[PDB]
RNA sequence: GCGAUGAUCACCCAUGGGUGGGUACAAAUGGCAGUCUGACAAGU
């Protein structure tokens, strides 16, 4: 009946991906200056640190390369061979290699982040079955943890009335049978 | 120094530094780099006068860049301690502004002088 | 003849009629800037230069100035007899590939401006021949290169790059501190007297890391996390401790996240270590002067070096402190006199109207030394002006504070 | 309250409101009518 | 709010709105390269300043024919740190090109970071005296456009012209005669480098006067013919 | 009352706002358009409609002269008595922030002149014939 | 084959779109917003 699990999960969780979002905008911003060509050819900033960390510099470019970067996702959207065409022709600054350290040390930092978020979510889930596992099965894990951080506790959750946790035409019919049906799980995951 | 580009020959350096004279008697000059610096910031400044074995040339070489973005003539003199001299204080000065007034009795000297600096520009 | 071109991706040679100044005539004369003279012309002999970027800028620099073994290579069999003509358009060149080993005839930038132009005119068509691509962005990355290594862009000398530093720094301090308080507020379920009698982010996650309940802190050692005062406070603190018991699950979870607490603060302090080197690369005599941390603030505060070096030395001395300043010039109170620079070593050296003066002092030898690192186009790099400026300061300081007041 | 209603100040935001404004510019038309 | 009316050449709008200005598009969206001020209406705009480019000081003006299409590639020599080289360049678009060149240093670094910004803006640090030094990277431009402000104006225009314009091309130059001669009547100085440029074999077809923008300012325009 | 710390901050707050509002004014052109023309007939037949292929108020204007294949302000409430008077309101408020510019700039000389006078030197209060007080510095170079 | 474990309850063009508003985050070389004084001081 502890539940303080669920509401430092659920805070840890937003701030661990606005953090990702940034960190993957802050590793944009650096290969940018060495080459802006891959940050505007793969937008998806996960992969995008993957390839930095595979592509440190941007010379090595060979077809075994090619095949590397190639099981890096994929080929059918033309990727790797316009990356090897665009970091050949690029317009890309160099860089010093203290620099590229502090790049892909920085795009492993990113990654491991990115682990971290969805271990943390599938704990998350764990819990959320465990602890109120009607509330989780009728609305959602991850919903029912945000109902539950909005009220503050379990207890308060189940405490209020139902127009609260409404607050908390067929649309608005939906709205208020759900909002009522949730309170009545939180009532028996409580007690 | 081509970094010292316009740089001012005898018959220039003896005008210039007479009107940096006058100029300094009436209280129409700022002297200094930072000095200089602020005045062309405010936009108050007739012109600039430097000096050219300043140790080392960095210091003052920072000033044509505001000096020809807001489009005021300047110049290079070889002697810190003929600037010195001339702007009528103990100590050497490397960069001297003549301030704009024109309630003021040099005027044509500062327009003449003024002038020809612009066609050495 | 043979006439030689330049493009962005080989060096092209083409073959045509050894009359070539009479056949430029006629190229001008019937406008013959069209497929049909070039397919009377296409081609000779080509010679794409590598994908090596490097080998792209050095064979450029050796095109403008000298003759390159690339050309070499590309001129080993020009010939077929002892003499044939070649028309080239660099009249340095010209006497090169004269001087040079085959010996064959060359001709300088003659009337050949017709064949020049026109070969550029209708390259598009010589792109089916040898080079099947627009080489627009070819031309592009060249020309960036080039400018780049004209301007002798030295790699370490990047002000977006210490800004960008800077601002990381300062972005993963504040998020370090809120992920510290997570766990801190996530392992006070379980000792909330550690959480109240130690303080360290890094020295909160490292005594996580080694135990986990309070019996096993009890058994286990601590010395080199904390001294042995507060190692034994915490052990009294895990015998009479009041949070409930954490389940494995959860223990594993926190752990993983004080992994995080501790690898973010480790790879802080290796950034600090970085930037300290990027400001010593790119103006070393400021370094030398107030610090680099105090540095560097600067710098960010100006935007760019160069913004920095512009602005004269009075704001450099209120350069942090603007708020103070506006508010205090809007109401006729007293100017600040510390801004940022307060938190450099000889400030915090020195003492009250010490301090004020050492401020000043030092703010003018500060843009002197800085100017100087921004306008020097060579640079020795050693920190000379630099520490000559900061023992002009120190004479002072000490000058200052052997001074007294009261009347002995 | 709302955000764009925000206002960093008790008397900004009491001078954004606007019924006090019709009312305080009433009785200070009258209070100045029989001041003058 | 604000009204986007397209001008007489292609690539030039105006907005009409609170105040009336001479806009662009871009192509770097939320970036003003030099700290104009950007509109948008939706499309993002940015606005020219006559007095800070000789190309606005032009066109609003009034000219007949400018040579800066939008498909076309454009020469600049002189882009003193591109603040006007940034607006051709988005004048012309991704279709065409513009090679901009620069001698000296400072505002070389700045056209350096100018032309990572855009594509279309390709920099040549390379003095602009020597085209036999710079003539890998450029070939056969459209349009030329001068703002170099060296006394052999008409020479240089005439040697760039000659190894790299087109034929039946564009040439459009400022001049300013406080530079070329600064004591004597500024039509005469108009009158001689028409006479340059005519034994060039430029064919002027038009020269206005930039009075209310600028002092002792004139914008040639001209056509590039019969020549190889 | 105030002082010159205060009149110089106003100064340049002035200075820097009447510059973004040059900056976002607009000026209409005068200048002297020429156009040159091979043949003298050709010169004698010139006429400025057919020379740009406009209409009247298109040639009369010179921001859009457009061509009569381009052409093959009511959007706004009071058209014809609000818009001109918010650009003449958005120009007298240029003129505005001038005047109070160089105002500021009399007041700043004004005590700049007094504080060196009270400042420092050797002087001698002389008066010119229009009524006007200088102050003559001796020549003394002040150590 | 109902219900207290909860029934019922701003504009235009014809259930489609345009106009306005609220919420969270992000960017801005967007605004507030302007960078102090300027020759003497210390010992005898």
């Amino acid at each position: 009946k502890n539940d303080n699990h669920i509401i430092q999960a659920i805070a840890l969780l937003d701030q661990l991906d606005k953090d990702i979002n940034t960190f993957a905008m802050r590793v944009k911003e650096w290969y940018g200056w060495h080459f802006p060509e891959l940050a505007k050819l793969v937008p998806d900033n996960y992969t995008f640190a993957k390839l930095v960390l595979f592509i440190k510099d941007k010379a090595s470019l060979n077809d075994d390369s090619l095949h590397d970067l190639a099981a890096l996702l994929n080929e059918d959207s033309g990727i790797a061979q316009r990356v090897i065409d665009n970091a050949r022709i690029s317009m890309g600054q160099d860089i010093s290699e203290t620099d590229m350290e502090n790049v892909c040390v920085f795009a492993q930092r990113v990654a491991s982040l990115a682990d971290y978020r969805r271990q943390l979510y599938d704990y998350l889930c764990e819990k959320m079955h465990t602890v109120a596992p009607n509330l989780s099965e009728l609305i959602g894990e991850v919903i029912g943890a945000r109902l539950i951080s909005h009220a503050g506790s379990l207890t308060n959750l189940s405490k209020q009335a139902a127009s609260t946790v409404q607050i908390l035409k067929n649309k608005g019919r939906i709205s208020r049978y759900l909002a009522n049906k949730c309170s009545m799980a939180s009532r028996i995951d409580n007690y | 120094n081509p970094k010292a580009f316009p740089l001012a020959d005898a018959a220039l350096t003896q005008q210039i530094l007479d009107v940096v004279q006058q100029a300094a008697n009436l209280r129409q000059l700022k002297k200094g780099a930072n000095e200089a610096t602020k005045t062309l910031n405010r936009g108050i400044s007739e012109f600039i006068i430097m000096a050219a074995d300043c140790e080392p040339i960095e210091i003052l070489l920072h000033l044509p860049l505001l000096c020809e973005d807001k489009n005021v003539p300047y110049v290079f003199v070889p002697s810190r301690v003929a600037l010195g001299r001339a702007c009528g204080v103990s100590r050497p000065v490397i960069a001297a502004s003549i301030t704009t007034n024109d309630a003021s009795a040099i005027k044509t000297q500062i327009y003449a002088v003024k002038d020809k600096i612009e066609t050495l520009l | 003849a043979y006439v030689l071109t330049e493009t962005s991706a080989g060096y092209a040679l083409l073959k045509a009629s050894d009359k070539k100044i009479y056949k430029s005539s006629s190229l001008i004369q019937d406008l013959d800037s069209s497929d049909k003279v070039l397919k009377e012309f296409k081609i000779a002999a080509f010679s794409k230069f590598n994908s090596a970027a490097n080998a792209l800028e050095e064979a450029n620099s050796i095109i403008e100035g000298k003759v390159s073994s690339q050309l070499e290579k590309l001129l080993e069999e020009i010939k077929k007899d002892k003499k044939s003509t070649l028309i080239v358009s660099e009249t340095k060149l010209a006497n090169a590939i004269n001087k040079l080993g085959l010996n064959f005839n060359v001709v300088s930038d003659a009337v050949t401006l017709d064949i020049y132009r026109a070969i550029k005119e209708y390259l598009p068509e010589l792109l089916p021949g040898m080079s099947d691509n627009d080489l627009s962005k070819m031309s592009l990355g060249l020309a960036h290169s080039i400018g780049r290594h004209k301007l002798k862009f030295s790699a370490d000398k990047v002000d977006v790059m210490i800004i960008q530093a800077i601002a990381l720094l300062d972005d993963l301090d504040k998020e370090l501190n809120t992920y510290a308080m997570r766990c801190k507020e996530w392992y006070g379920w379980h000792f909330p007297e550690l959480a109240k009698i130690v303080t360290d982010s890094v020295a909160y996650a490292r005594i996580i890391l080694t135990m986990g309940i309070r019996s096993k802190a009890s058994e286990t050692d601590l010395s080199e996390i904390l001294p042995e005062e507060i190692e034994e406070r915490v052990k009294t603190a895990a015998e009479v401790s009041m949070g409930t018991e954490i389940t494995q699950t959860d223990l594993d979870n926190i752990n993983a996240l004080a992994e995080q607490i501790v690898e973010f603060a480790a790879y802080r302090e290796q950034l600090s270590n970085y930037l300290s080197a990027r400001m010593k690369a790119i103006a070393p005599n400021l370094t030398q002067l107030v610090g680099e941390l105090v540095g560097a603030r600067l710098i960010a505060h100006s935007g760019s070096l160069i913004s920095l070096a512009k602005s004269p030395a009075s704001t450099i001395q209120i350069l942090g402190a603007e708020k103070a300043l506006f508010r205090a010039l809007k109401t006729k109170h007293d100017t600040p006199k510390y801004g940022l620079l307060y938190h450099a070593s000889l400030v915090g050296q020195a003492t009250g109207k010490n301090k004020g003066k050492i401020a000043r002092v030092l703010a003018a030898k500060a843009a002197v030394s800085l100017r100087y690192d921004a306008l020097a186009e060579d640079r020795d790099d050693s920190g000379d002006i630099g520490l000559e400026s900061r023992a002009k300061v120190e004479n002072r300081l000490s000058q200052l504070e052997g001074r007294d007041l009261r009347t002995t | 309250m709302n955000r764009k209603e925000r206002k960093s100040t008790i008397l900004e935001t009491l001078m954004g409101d606007e019924a006090s404004n019709k009312y305080f510019k009433r009785k200070y038309n009258e209070i100045q009518e029989k001041s003058t | 709010k604000v009204v986007i009316e397209p001008h007489r050449h292609a690539g030039v709008y105006i907005a009409r709105g609170k105040e009336d200005l001479l806009v662009t598009k871009n192509m770097a969206p939320g970036e003003s390269v030099y700290g104009e001020k950007r509109i948008s209406v939706k499309v993002e705009y940015r606005v020219w300043n006559p007095f800070r480019s000789k190309l606005a000081a032009g066109i609003m003006g009034g000219l007949d024919e400018l040579f800066i299409a939008p498909g076309k590639k454009v020469l600049y020599l002189g882009a003193a740190s591109g603040t006007s080289v940034s607006h051709v360049s988005d004048v012309v678009g991704p279709e065409g090109v513009v090679y901009a060149v620069e001698f000296s240093h400072r505002p070389g670094r700045e056209l350096i970071s100018m032309a990572k910004k855009r594509p279309n803006i390709i920099p040549i640090i390379e003095d602009a005296r020597h085209p036999q030094k710079y003539r890998m990277l450029i070939g056969m431009v459209d349009c030329v456009f001068a703002d170099v402000a060296q006394p052999d104006q008409a020479r240089i225009i005439a040697l760039n012209s000659h190894m790299f314009l087109k034929d039946q091309g564009g040439v459009v130059i400022s001049i300013k005669a406080n530079c070329i001669d600064s004591t004597v009547d500024a039509e005469t100085v108009f009158a001689r480098e028409v006479q340059k440029l005519r034994e060039e074999r430029i064919k002027p077809l038009e020269q206005l006067t930039l009075e209310p923008y600028e002092r002792d300012h004139c914008i040639v325009v001209g056509r590039y013919m019969r020549s190889g | 009352t105030q002082d010159s710390n205060y009149v110089r901050t106003l100064r340049q707050i002035e200075l820097k706002k009447l510059e973004k509002g040059a900056k976002q004014l607009m000026f209409k052109s005068s200048g002297n358009h020429t156009i040159f023309v091979d043949s003298r007939e050709k010169m004698n037949e010139f006429t400025p409609e057919k020379f740009f292929n406009t209409t009247s108020e298109m040639v009369n204007r010179s921001e859009n002269r457009l061509t009569k294949d381009q052409l093959a302000n009511a959007s706004s409430i009071m058209p014809k008595e609000s818009l001109d008077k918010k650009k003449l309101k958005k120009f007298k408020q240029v003129k505005q922030h001038l005047q109070r510019e160089t105002q500021l700039k009399q007041v700043q000389q004004r005590m700049d002149a007094q504080r060196e006078l009270l400042k420092k030197g050797s002087k001698k209060k002389i008066v010119d014939s229009s009524g006007k007080i200088s102050f003559k510095w001796k020549k003394q170079r002040k150590r």
